[PDB]
């Protein structure tokens, strides 16, 4: 029933607010739709206000929800902000156990004047092979996912390189010399087949 | 006579998948106690298959006095091998609720998007 | 009991508002070589009472009188799925030729049925033993799948894939294909349609008279593919009758034969029988699409045009055919051959037309190499020309997301070659320049002597306006278009309008860009009319957020609407105006219970207590109270000065 | 009859569509409608106009058009034109639908649509480039 417009949330610095949209295509339901904004760790943080943070639908309608910052620009303008939106379906009721459906998603506040395009800093993911670990640097200042992480014959679990950091991940003894791995655009579209280039 | 040249632009952008139950009103029935097995089943459509599978499925609720790791006698749920899942812990799912002895309660089905 | 996908009741269709309309499309030329001024103006005058539609089409002409050129009235007829133009129109030519009149025309729609039920697609029979699922597979996709209940099953919403190939019934277990192919006369099994027409007969000659005529023409399915389709074309001093009938034999392909007999009195009082035998075969697949038409007329036919001349054109049509084949070269290139040939009765003469073309796509250039092969022995001659195509954005050197407004600009080259004459080449850059891309700029150069066309189009809130200038002769084109639409609740202005319109309303919200528009903006009272909505299907107009005022929120920004054809929807959003507001009300020192409902007093505003009693309110004023009910209480609040300065206010409330 | 300058160069804008939109083949996008303007148009030599859209025809789908290859590009997406009377007009082929002309002034409208020529929609930019001729009685 309920579902969201995108799978994850861009915000340009700047910007006064960003609309999302929540959909439900059910016409005999009522859905108490909550919403708020957690932090990178999952704190609860009143850096961003959705609005309305708490209402009430009923049949076959889409809505839009504003997501407002308060920041007062206190995130660095060197690179991307990560935070956790969430979206929460009540349904409205009138033995019994009741479920609600919670949709977590990713926003990335991303600064105006950035060195690297978007789309380019796909390929310039480094790695590097320890003993039994594989470690991911992106000398990049923005958010990175990795997904289809192929060690040889197997695929690895998949990893979130924060911008000027490093990740690290498991590797087992018998996986191949070859590493292969995908990345996520903002549009949610799982990017060609790249090659891993070891530095 | 030849025209002119046209241009179409537009971007098509993913999103997250429909979630529902096979049972209405996202409401189990779990029947009056006296353990009973009820088996309810998620479904996740209208999305795509690589936006369905790359998920993360976690539980939430209130922990329970003497068993946090059991819903506020109580409520367990058990996935089709059998395990018992644990709340508040990092296409077609069938779960199913038992009675614990240790009455409504609500429990938070979380579906996490990479 | 089943029902197509995507469907609609019959109870959903908005009849619409009784409400004016009136389209307004001004066009000047001022020619100098010269100082000549040519002036086009065009009115468009509408009225929507109740269910029908009345349109009137007048044109003021100038150059340096009003000429009224269309009248006519529709209304929808929902039980028989059809509308009934009475007034002016034109028959729509599907089995007889295309011809003006002014009368009763009752035409079957086939819009009113679900877009499932379109096109050609066979129905699906079969009985299934026991529980099962049916999967239908082309071209390695599951078209449909769904769970099938034991028994007889029939499938009649399959989409209208169109060539492809053949349909793999995969049960679950019976592994059967079904072939697939479809002509434009080729219909589903069940599906009708009719175009009954009567009155008197019109046309652009002023020689031709105006007789009285009767046009009839039906087409039914029958299962396994047959399609037949009759026409009668009856008239005071011609007769003419057709029958035909269309298969869809798939492997082969989709085959379509028709005849038709006329007996036509010339203005010479002589009268003539005549028989046309038309077939159409269509043919898919890598892929090698072939089209062939053929129609050949024997002496003495003619059409229902030719006998309406004044009374006391001579050579007459033996044959035409046409040829269309399409060869995909890769994943990216696409050759296409086409030909027509004419033969008439009495002389060798021929009316050949060959084009043959190549388009290919890069990442970001396409470009394409056309040649034209025009043959009339009229003219003695065989018109040869070669046209070479390049469109190149400027994003291929421009770097992604740049902040430039160069990024949405493109080059367009053209090369021209008689092969016997004159050359031409063609360079020009075309974009859009404004913050809602409303502008256009299509500044080209080019060398034949030097010709310069500059166009400066531009789609503002009001009317559509272009200047453009023409090098070579000094033209210069300009142009004002737009719609008034005359509501009950008063005027607007805006862009030029197409069939159905959708009329917004939000009082007391301006400047409010819709989305998914070319900068259409509300206007300083609020509304705003949308330029076109679809027919009979579900749409959704919604308000830009972004562009909403400061002071202003929406309850329910986005909405959807079912218009019928020709009807002036009306959809409104509540705008609530004043300070929004994010209030912790705590109630005997502790949150008030979740779920708890609060009403506002001085305004009419509704929200949700939620958790630890933040409740967000919306046009609230600097004071006052509202109330809570979970069991009532009241809380009143002051506001600072800046409040409305502030975009959100944070205060703790006290309840009772 | 000479089209208008700046009809010769125009770009429509899509907006943004949900990938779920489109559930199996066959399905269509939310329509944007665009118009063709002839002026100074002669009814003497003709009366009667067609359209005719050559373009790059998609590698599953020869009726709809294609939208190129390479990343952040949307794949099984392809864009379709439909007259102003919803009938599909098969690209790349001599005009099917007729219209008559008018002394002075001329309009012709028609509807671009998003088709799904695959089972699963990928998202991305999704641009497309054809063009129109005219074919005249």
């Amino acid at each position: 029933g309920v579902a969201l417009g995108a799978t994850r949330v861009i915000y340009p610095a700047g910007q006064k607010q960003e609309q999302l949209a929540v959909t439900n295509n059910d016409e005999n339901s009522t859905y108490l739709i909550q919403s708020w904004v957690e932090n990178a760790d999952g704190v609860k943080d009143g850096r961003f206000i959705v609005t309305p943070p708490l209402f009430a639908m009923k049949g076959k309608k889409e809505n839009t929800l504003r997501i407002l910052d308060a920041t007062n620009n206190q995130l660095p303008q060197d690179r991307e902000s990560l935070f956790w939106m969430n979206v929460k379906a009540i349904p409205s009721m009138d033995n019994t156990l009741q479920l609600a459906i919670i949709s977590r998603i990713k926003l990335y506040y991303r600064p105006a004047k950035l060195a690297l395009p978007p789309d380019q800093a796909a390929e310039k993911l480094r790695f590097r092979r320890s003993a039994n670990s594989l470690t991911l640097i992106n000398p990049t200042p923005y958010y990175l996912t990795v997904t289809e992480l192929n060690a040889g014959t197997r695929v690895l679990e998949n990893a979130l390189v924060p911008p000027m950091g490093e990740s690290t991940v498991k590797l087992p003894s018998d996986a191949g010399s070859n590493i292969t791995y995908r990345t996520i655009n903002d549009y949610g579209a799982l990017t060609p087949k790249m090659t891993g280039v070891m530095e | 006579l030849p025209g002119g040249n046209m241009q179409f632009q537009g971007v098509i952008i993913a999103e997250t998948c429909r979630i529902e139950a096979g049972d209405k009103q996202m409401t189990v029935n779990m029947g009056q106690i006296s353990s009973a097995p009820v088996p309810f089943v998620i479904h996740l459509r209208e999305c795509s298959t690589v936006v369905s599978e790359r998920v993360g499925v976690a539980f939430h609720g209130v922990a329970d006095g003497k068993n946090p790791d059991v819903l506020s006698i109580g409520v367990a749920l058990f996935d089709d091998e059998g395990n018992l899942v644990p709340i508040n812990r990092p296409t077609s799912l069938h779960f199913i609720a038992k009675y614990r002895a240790t009455a409504n309660a609500q429990a938070w089905f979380s579906l996490t998007y990479q | 009991s089943n029902r197509a996908r995507g469907y609609i009741p019959p109870e959903l269709w908005d009849p619409g508002i009784n409400a004016g309309l009136l389209n307004y499309n001004f066009s000047g030329n001022s020619v100098q070589n010269g100082n000549s001024h040519y002036a086009y103006l065009n009115l468009q005058s509408g009225l929507n009472i109740g269910a029908w539609r009345l349109r009137d089409n007048t044109t003021w002409s100038y150059n340096s009188k009003w000429q009224h050129i269309n009248t006519w009235l529709e209304r929808d007829i929902i039980p028989l799925r059809s509308r009934l133009t009475l007034g002016d129109g034109y028959t729509q030519g599907d089995i007889f030729d295309g011809i003006n009149f002014r009368g009763a025309q009752l035409a079957s729609d086939d819009n009113m049925l679900p877009d499932s039920q379109r096109g050609f697609a066979p129905v699906i029979h079969g009985i299934a033993r026991g529980t099962a699922q049916v999967t239908i597979k082309q071209n390695g996709y599951d078209i449909y799948n769904s769970t099938v209940p034991p028994g007889p099953f029939t499938i009649n919403d399959i989409y209208a894939a169109g060539n492809s190939g053949d349909l793999q019934v995969t049960i679950k277990t019976q592994i059967f294909t079904v072939p697939y192919s479809s002509v434009p006369l080729l219909q589903r099994e069940g599906h009708t349609r009719y175009s009954i027409t009567a009155g008197e007969y019109r046309s652009g000659n002023a020689q031709q008279e105006k007789p009285r005529f009767f046009q009839s023409t039906l087409l039914h399915g029958l299962p396994a593919g047959w399609t037949i389709y009759g026409g009668t074309q009856l008239a005071d001093r011609y007769r003419a009758f057709n029958f035909g009938i269309g298969k869809n034999m798939g492997a082969l392909g989709a085959l379509s034969v028709d005849m038709t007999q006329a007996n036509s009195t010339l203005p010479d009082d002589s009268q003539h029988d005549g028989q046309s035998v038309r077939f159409l075969y269509n043919k898919s697949l890598g892929t090698n699409i072939q089209l062939v038409g053929y129609r050949y007329s024997t002496s003495g036919y003619f059409n229902f045009a030719d006998t309406t001349y004044s009374r006391m054109l001579a050579y007459n049509k033996r044959g035409k055919l046409q040829l269309t084949v399409t060869q995909q070269l890769g994943r990216t290139s696409t050759l296409y051959l086409s030909g027509s040939h004419q033969t008439y009765w009495g002389t060798s003469n021929v009316d050949e037309q060959f084009q043959a073309g190549l388009n290919t796509a890069f990442e970001d250039i396409n470009w394409t190499l056309s040649y034209s092969l025009t043959k009339n022995a009229w003219q003695k001659g065989r018109d040869q020309m070669l046209a070479l195509n390049v469109n190149i954005p400027f994003s291929h050197w421009l770097r992604s997301d740049s902040k430039s407004q160069w990024r949405h600009a493109s080059a367009s080259y053209s090369m021209s070659h008689d092969l016997n004459g004159r050359m031409t080449n063609l360079a020009g850059v075309y974009g859009t320049l404004l913050e809602d891309n409303n502008l256009s700029y299509s500044v080209q150069t080019g060398y034949a002597g030097s010709t310069g066309y500059a166009t400066l189009n531009y789609r503002g809130g009001y009317g559509n306006a272009n200047i453009g200038y023409s090098h070579s002769i000094k033209q210069l084109y300009y142009g004002v278009s737009g719609g008034v639409l005359a509501h009950a609740n008063g005027v607007t202005l805006g862009q030029p309008l197409n069939d159905t319109v959708v009329l917004v309303k939000a009082p007391g919200a301006k400047d409010a860009k819709v989305e998914n528009q070319t900068g259409v903006r509300t206007d300083w009272r609020g509304y705003a009319v949308l330029p076109y909505a679809t027919e009979y299907r579900e749409n959704r107009v919604a308000l830009d957020t972004n562009t909403l005022a400061d002071n202003v929120d929406l309850d329910n920004a986005v909405a959807n609407v079912v218009p019928t054809r020709g009807a002036i929807v009306r959809a409104e959003f509540k705008a609530r105006v004043g300070i929004k507001l994010l209030m912790t009300l705590t109630h005997n020192n502790k949150p008030l219970p979740f779920g708890a409902m609060v009403t506002s007093e001085s305004s009419q505003s509704s929200g949700i207590v939620a958790d630890n009693g933040q409740v967000y309110l919306s046009g609230m004023p600097l004071a006052g109270k509202v109330q809570v009910k979970w069991a009532h209480c009241v809380a009143n609040y002051q506001l600072p000065p800046e409040s409305q300065q502030q975009l959100l206010t944070q205060l703790s409330a006290e309840c009772r």
